[PDB]
């Protein structure tokens, strides 16, 4: 064989090119910065009215609306200062597996199982909340809607494939593949022209919504990946698996920055989201709690532990203000 | 003859990277951590009369 | 309090919100959701067409004062195992596996590790599981082909039907590794009527009153 | 013969109010806003555990004195405090008693219409008709100028000497038609239980759970009732007739009953059990 | 969006009266409904409001009792049941809709209003003027004065700018301070602190004459101001 051996062989000295010009790991260096201590973060609210398990939030761009999606097919956007609810929003099929909001507002996209990501119109003449468009054309489920602009939309699912959409046509504008697996999230970069995939198959990778480029893989992981976001300044990005671990990966180093796993955690790990700072690493976990790891030292700096079941979906604002947390047993709670 | 050469012409871009480093990009991670402490409301946890929780 | 004139009028919005949303979460428990699952070409579009009558496919028939909602298998594709969580909270899964399974062409190993599997899984092992075995068709016409040694070691005697069909019931209780919790109603009849709704009405009203009795903390 | 149950009485008394205040307390206020709890049937069970708590504070303390000074030594206030509150705590306990057999069968056996008929606060309303009604129990025969101090090592209770008539209508039907009621919904839950298991461990826990929501608080009433419509007839003649000791027995299983209630339904719960 | 009345017309007085509010376009069974009234080239003047599901209800206490409001959602009919009319009653009379939640416009879209004529503590907000003459091009500042001052302690300032367009209806440019409305152009702007309250219109064009309108939420009941008149 020939072309087997040409790729083995650039598998290899790329990653021979990786190991001779790395130079030290992230702890060698921060070994000496001191730590924060115990970061005990108080519930402040609590958000009640879902009905049953609450599976993905996001929150506003202006760092006081929520929306959540639970299981019994309702959308709640959230008042999150007073814990008043804004809207609530009945979907057509409720096996809802993720949700998004709009960087200006206007739209929320929702999708699961039924492979139609549906749009809706939140501030229209009318009152109330119509269906802008369903973009159908995925053969499989649904999961991480994100908004980049009122017209655009990145959505990831289950065919191995993201997809780039465009929401006043209708159709497919670009189509991300080169995944063996179902593909769980995505997160939008920052400056909102890149990003990163995670996939059942142990494996991450950078995107390119410009060019449908595929840019950089990232291995490292025994398990699938459940869900990912960036660090606030768009140049690295922490993934969490059912490895129990979360690991620090930067996009121009292309291997993992460190690993953020503790020996006596048993389960792996639901959902992950980053301080404004980008100095607490949250980590929602699967037996009942939420972990803000230190993300330089891997120290638990506290526990967020209310939630009679696993924890599904994290949040932090844009100011870094709060962290809404929310999981199996219809309860966002807002810790400060 | 073409549909591996895609994959291998995506590793030659994964070969021509800008190449910042594990200790060349150590420094910029604890820049914007340090450098945004202040701003950070968890980190350093902000008096609670400006806490609008 | 100290609020201002609309932020009343916000708070009322949102405790309208809050009413809409229980009093049709009350339609939505009351409601008796049923995954089915089957093995491959078990045949499904002929209990489909018994009842009172892509992503995930959906049918509905209200039965006796109760809304069944049936979710199906034949919309989904990947076998990774990640649909399975948005399914608890189910009423039962319906499971359909018929004596013709091995026409198609080994069934044994396949079928003991999908259920070593859902016993692996920490949601299907506490819910009820109904099956069934539907027809009598085939069902006695493939057994006295051979002794069943070409694929089954667990069995190497003589191979009736009736004696056979509790068997396979015997070795599929020994599936089990926990009775505790999880309940197996397993039907053996002459799908030819309303026989076969009768074992997914009565299957799953003993489910709704155990989970009446526990949610009562009565038994 | 007056010195054991001067030993034994006081133990008794002191058991049942340290175990009442520690499971009650637990069972009011474990109640959280999570509403894994907070269903009807629990809303009731918290009344229950209230109107328990009443006789664990009020007068207990006071028959617990009226044991310690062995010829009571307080008067008329202690005694109308001390015979108002037992009585409204112990009527409203057997009436709470019959609203968790109502609504258990309510929700078992006609599930169609319990998220209609109860509710958040509907319940609220339903338990404030039983309080109103053990309020209209618990009034008129007290202040008719029939309660007093029964001096045997007894404290100031309900004497059944002087109002035949609603001595009567304490005995049947305020103190026996729970029984009825308790059996008929809990009867009609098991036999639909049995019923509805129509395929074609295996006694103990399927009667033992009818009886021990039943028969414990109706053995441990029933001889006290018996003595009070005995004596209907004449309690002048009886009271030469009946002894004093199956008397001591007979109403010191009504002080354990009262207990015995909140052990119940706050330690055969199984979402009580692992939410303690 | 079509919100139109009927019930107007002459009565004279000791007589009980009865408008609708037929709406057309919109959720109406979501929105909270103030009548509004403006008498004869004097000013406008808020007589009721009640919210959505017929919850809340607020008077103005001039007529605080002697009027009624009734609502109809499963038919989008609003109703204002007068039962004794005086000679100030008579006036144009407008249905406004109105929704509350964070981030509404909550006095959107105003009906076109219906005449009716009968023959013969709270804040007070002061307009500075009653005629200011100008010509297209010339960029004109407004102002006017409150009582208490509007800033809650939310941090909203509960100031409405209204512009009524001779001939027409009231329509809604500012709702808080800085605030445009739905779709009206972007040469308007409002601002000012606490008390003092300046609306900016900069390159100004012909339509934009009318008499414009400054009111405060706050609080029950509804203050308008007295109403400059932008002359051409
Ligand atoms: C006649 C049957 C009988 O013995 N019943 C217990 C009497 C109970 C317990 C103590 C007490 C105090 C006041 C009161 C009542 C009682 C019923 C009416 O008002």
């Amino acid at each position: 064989d020939q072309l087997r051996q040409e790729a083995e062989q650039l598998k290899n000295q790329i990653r021979d090119a990786r190991k001779a010009c790395a130079d030290a790991t992230l702890s060698q260096i921060t070994n000496n910065i001191d730590p924060v201590g115990r970061i005990q973060m108080r519930t402040r609210r609590t958000l009640r009215g879902h009905l049953a398990k609450i599976y993905a939030m996001h929150w506003g761009t202006d760092s006081r609306l929520l929306v959540s999606a639970s299981q019994d097919g309702k959308l709640i956007i959230w008042d999150s200062y007073t814990t008043n609810k804004v809207h609530a929003i009945p979907l057509r099929s409720s096996w809802v597996m993720t949700c998004a909001y709009a960087p200006s507002g206007n739209y929320v996209a929702c999708g699961g199982l039924d492979n139609i990501c549906s749009i809706y119109n939140l501030k229209t003449r009318e009152g109330n909340v119509r269906v802008s468009r369903e973009l159908a054309g995925h053969t499989g489920y649904l999961s991480c809607c994100r908004f980049l602009d009122d017209n655009q939309i990145v959505t990831s699912s289950g065919d191995t494939t993201c997809a780039l959409w465009d929401i006043e046509t209708g159709q497919q504008t670009t189509t991300f593949t080169g995944h063996t697996g179902d593909v769980m999230s995505l997160s939008l970069a920052p400056d909102t022209r890149l990003f990163v995939s995670g996939a059942c198959d142990a494996s991450a990778k950078l995107w390119d919504v410009r060019e449908g480029m595929c840019r950089q893989t990232f291995t490292g992981h025994e398990s699938d990946i459940n869900a990912i976001c960036f660090f606030p300044n768009g140049n690295a990005f922490a993934t969490g698996s059912d490895d129990a671990t979360c690991r620090l990966f930067d996009l121009r180093a292309d291997q993992e920055l460190m690993t953020y796993s503790h020996d006596n955690i048993i389960c792996g790990i639901t959902s992950v989201s980053f301080s404004k700072s980008g100095r607490l690493l949250l980590a929602g976990y699967d037996d009942f709690n939420c972990n803000v790891w230190d993300a330089l030292k891997a120290d638990r700096a506290g526990v967020l532990a209310g939630h009679d079941n696993r924890v599904s979906c994290l949040g932090v604002t844009d100011d870094g203000m709060a962290v809404a947390t929310g999981s199996w047993d219809s309860f966002l709670k807002i810790w400060n | 003859i073409a549909q591996a050469r895609k994959l291998v012409e995506q590793l030659k871009m994964e070969a021509n990277i800008d190449r910042i480093k594990v200790s060349k990009a150590a420094a910029d991670l604890m820049a914007y951590c340090e450098a945004h402490a202040k701003e950070d409301p968890l980190l350093t946890p902000v008096p609670a009369s400006e806490n609008p929780f | 309090c100290t609020l201002s004139a609309e932020d009343k009028a916000a708070v009322e919005r949102s405790k309208m919100i809050d009413r809409n949303l229980r009093e049709d979460g009350e339609k939505a428990a009351r409601e008796v959701k049923l995954l089915l699952l089957g093995a491959g070409e078990s045949g499904k579009s002929t209990i489909v067409k018994q009842m009172k009558i892509t992503g995930i496919v959906e049918t509905h028939f209200t039965f006796k004062d109760l809304h069944f909602k049936m979710f199906d298998v034949g919309g989904q594709r990947s076998e990774r195992k990640k649909w399975i969580h948005c399914f608890e909270g189910v009423t039962a899964i319906i499971f359909c596996v018929a004596l013709s399974d091995y026409d198609l062409v080994n069934r044994m190993h396949e079928s003991m590790k999908l259920f070593d599997s859902i016993c692996n899984n920490k949601w299907f092992t506490d819910t009820s599981i109904i099956l069934f075995l539907n027809k009598k068709d085939l069902f006695e016409e493939k057994i006295k082909k051979s002794p069943l040694t070409i694929c089954y070691p667990e069995y190497a005697g003589s191979n009736t039907y009736e004696e056979a069909a509790a068997y396979i019931q015997c070795q599929f209780e020994d599936l089990n590794k926990r009775k505790d919790t999880k309940e197996i109603y397993t039907h053996f009849t002459c799908a030819t009527d309303t026989k076969n709704v009768q074992f997914v009405f009565d299957a799953v009203t003993d489910v709704i009153i155990k989970n009446n009795l526990k949610d009562c903390g009565l038994f | 013969r007056p010195s054991w149950l001067a030993s034994a009485l006081a133990c008794v008394l002191i058991f049942t109010i340290v175990v009442d205040i520690l499971g009650n307390l637990l069972v009011i206020l474990s109640v959280y806003r999570n509403k894994k709890l907070r269903n009807a049937g629990n809303i009731f069970v918290v009344s229950l555990a209230v109107a328990d708590l009443v006789v664990a504070i009020y007068p207990y303390p006071l028959v617990l004195m009226s044991i310690f000074n062995n010829g009571w030594n307080l008067g008329y206030l202690h005694c109308q405090v001390s015979g108002f509150l037992m009585g409204l705590s112990v009527i409203g306990s057997i009436f709470n008693i019959t609203g968790i057999a109502i609504n258990r069968y309510c929700y078992i056996c006609h599930s169609l219409k319990y998220d209609k008929l109860y509710s958040s606060k509907n319940s609220l309303c339903y338990v404030l008709l039983i309080w109103l009604l053990t309020l209209a129990a618990v009034l008129p025969n007290l202040r008719a100028g029939t309660l007093q101090y029964d001096p045997r090592i007894y404290s100031c209770t309900f004497a059944q000497s002087v109002s035949s008539a609603y001595t009567i209508a304490v005995v049947v039907f305020h103190f026996l038609v729970p029984m009825i009621i308790v059996i008929f919904c809990y009867l009609r839950i098991w036999i639909l239980v049995l019923q509805v298991r129509q395929r074609v461990p295996q006694d103990f826990r399927n009667f033992v759970t009818m009886f021990v929501v039943f028969v414990l608080f109706a053995i441990c009433w029933a001889p006290l009732n018996f003595i009070g419509l005995a004596v209907a007839s004449d309690p002048a003649s009886m009271v030469p007739r009946i002894p004093e000791w199956l008397f001591v027995a007979s109403y010191y299983m009504a002080y354990f009953n009262s207990c015995l209630n909140a052990i119940i339904y706050g330690l055969l719960n199984q979402n009580f059990r692992k939410e303690y | 969006v079509q919100l139109v009345e009927s019930g107007g017309g002459l009565v004279q007085p000791g007589g009980s009266r009865k408008l609708s509010c037929s709406a057309s376009g919109f959720a109406f069974s979501s929105f909270g409904m103030h009548w509004v009234r403006q008498a004869p080239e004097k000013g406008l003047e808020w007589v009721a409001y009640i919210s959505s599901g017929s919850g809340t209800i607020y008077y103005a206490d001039t007529v605080k009792g002697r009027f009624t409001i009734s609502r109809d959602d499963p038919k989008n009919t609003l109703f204002l049941q007068m039962t004794s009319l005086r000679s100030e009653d008579t006036a144009m009379y407008y249905c406004v809709r109105s929704i509350y939640y964070y981030g509404s416009s909550p006095f959107d879209f105003w009906g076109q209003g219906t005449t009716l004529t009968v023959s013969s503590s709270d804040i007070v907000m002061t307009q500075a003027t009653s005629s200011v003459p100008v010509t297209p091009g010339e960029s004109v500042s407004i102002s006017c004065r409150s009582s208490k001052s509007l800033l809650h302690s939310n941090g909203n300032t509960y100031l409405y700018w209204f512009l009524q367009r001779p001939g027409q209806s009231p329509q809604l440019l500012i709702y808080r301070m800085s605030n445009l409305a739905s779709g009206v152009p972007d040469r308007f702007s409002g601002s000012g602190s606490g008390t003092a309250f300046t609306l900016t219109i900069s390159r100004l064009e012909a339509e934009d004459v009318g008499v414009y309108y400054c009111m405060q939420h706050l609080e029950y009941p509804l203050t308008f101001g007295a109403g400059t008149k932008l002359e051409l």
